[PDB]
C-alpha cells in the first residue's frame, strides 16, 4: 500500500 | 434563482486532511470500492446510498501494510459531499 | 396529469453525459513526485463501469496543469443540453483543495468553478459529480478495533 | 478495526468558504428548513433524503434582501459531509 | 435467524441519545462580534424537533469557547452505550473550520475529536451528527436565474 | 437578513  | 454553488457532488476518496491509499496492484482503496459497489447497486439504489456502502465497504475491507511502521495499519473513510438538491438514480 | 414530485433529477436526456477520466501516473521529474502505480486499474475499472451506466467516457493520461485547465474550459463550453448530467473522475497527488498536474498543483476550485450554474448553462439545474482519489493531507487514521 | 473518523456526518448550513445567511426574525435559512423537513419526513426518509431536501429548499426558497448591494439577492447551498457508513434513519 | 443484511444503524436502543444545542447569541464586547438576533427562534425550533424524534435535548446558551470545549469533553466521557447516536448543533459566528465562543474561536476539530471512534467508545460504531450553522468563510453566492 |  501506498500513499497520494 | 438557484445557487451557483448547487447540484455538486464531491465524492472524496479519503476525510479532509487526510493521505489516501493506493495499492500498487489492486489500485487505490476508494475506486476499487466504488467500482465495485456501482456495479452492483447502480441499477438498484440512490446515489447517495451506493456512496455509503463505499463508506463502509472502504472502512471495513481496507487496513494498510507497512514496513514503516508510522504508515502501518492505517484505515480510511471516504469523504461525500453533497449539494445537491435532488435524489439521484442512474437508471429510470 | 397526476401529481408531480420532482425528488429525483431527470436522468432520461438522449444521453446521460460525460465522464471525464484524468489520469496521472508519471510525474515530471522536477516535481519531485512519484510514479502513481496502480492508477491504471482505477483508470480501466472507472472506464468499464461508466461504460455500462452509459456515459460517454473520455480518459486522458499524465495532463500537465495547463492541460487540465484547458481539458475542463473546453468541456464546460460543451452543450450538454441533451446530457443528463456531467462526471469528473480525478486520479492524482493531491493536497487539501489540491490536484496535481505532471507539472505542478491545480487547485480543485479553479477545475470545479468551470461548470457553476451561471458559467455553464447546459448544465444548470443538472448533476455534476466529481470523484477524487488522491490525498487531502498528511494525517493517517489509526482506526479503533471493534 | 474502522477509521477513528468513521461515523461522523456534517450537516453544514453553507458551501466552504461562503457566508451563511440568517433572518433576525424568522431564524436561520438552514436551521428554518431543516427544522421544517425533520419535521416532514423523519419518519419517512432515509437523513441523507432529508438533508437533500433541506438544500433543495435553501436552494430554492430563499434569496437575501439587502440595502448594500455587496449583499443583495444573494443565494445559500448547505452543505452534506458524510463520513457515515449506514444509512440512518430516525425511526424503527 | 434470516438473512441479517446490516445496511441501517441500529436506531432502536432504549435511548436516541442527546441533542446538544450550543446557542451563542451575546458575544463579549472585545471580541467585536455582533449580536446573532434571530437565533433563539433556530433555538427552539431545534429543541422542539429533536424532542418530538425523541432526543434528550440540552440547550446551552452564550458559552465561551472554554465552555464549549468543557462541555464537549465532559459529553464524550458520558455513558452513552444505551443511546443510538449523538447529536450537536452549533450555532454562531465562524469560518472555514472554525465556530466562535462568546470570547474567541474554537477548531471544529477540537469539538469532534472528543467523538473519535478511539476517544468515545460508547459511540463507536453509532452515528455522530453535527449540524453547523455558521458562516464559512466570506464568499456571496450571486445564484443564476432558471 | 444577515450574515454569521
Amino acid at each position: 500500500d501506498e500513499v497520494d | 434563482k438557484i445557487p451557483v454553488e448547487a447540484d455538486f457532488l464531491y465524492a472524496y476518496s479519503t476525510a479532509p486532511g487526510y493521505y489516501s491509499w493506493r495499492n500498487s496492484k489492486d489500485g487505490s482503496w476508494f475506486i476499487q470500492s466504488l467500482c465495485a459497489m456501482l456495479k452492483q447497486y447502480a441499477d438498484k439504489l440512490e446515489f447517495m446510498h451506493i456512496l455509503t456502502r463505499v463508506n463502509r465497504k472502504v472502512a471495513t475491507e481496507f487496513e494498510s501494510f507497512s514496513f514503516d511502521a508510522t504508515f502501518h495499519a492505517k484505515k480510511q473513510i471516504p469523504c461525500i459531499v453533497s449539494m445537491l438538491t435532488k435524489e439521484l438514480y442512474f437508471y429510470h | 396529469s397526476g401529481i408531480s414530485l420532482d425528488n429525483s433529477y431527470k436522468m432520461d436526456y438522449p444521453e446521460m453525459g460525460l465522464c471525464i477520466i484524468i489520469n496521472n501516473k508519471n510525474f515530471h521529474k522536477s516535481t519531485g513526485m512519484t510514479s502513481r502505480s496502480g492508477t491504471d486499474v482505477d483508470a480501466a475499472n472507472l472506464r468499464e463501469t461508466f461504460r455500462n451506466l452509459k456515459y460517454e467516457v473520455r480518459n486522458k493520461n499524465d495532463l500537465t496543469r495547463e492541460e487540465i485547465v484547458e481539458l475542463m474550459r473546453d468541456v464546460s463550453k460543451e452543450d450538454h443540453s441533451k446530457r443528463s448530467s456531467f462526471v469528473c473522475v480525478l486520479l492524482s497527488h493531491g493536497e487539501e483543495g489540491i490536484i496535481f498536474g505532471t507539472n505542478g498543483p491545480v487547485d480543485l476550485k479553479k477545475i470545479t468553478n468551470f461548470f457553476r450554474g451561471d458559467r455553464c448553462r447546459s448544465l444548470t439545474g443538472k448533476p455534476k459529480l466529481f470523484i477524487i482519489q488522491a490525498c487531502r493531507g498528511t494525517e493517517l487514521d489509526c482506526g479503533i478495533e471493534t
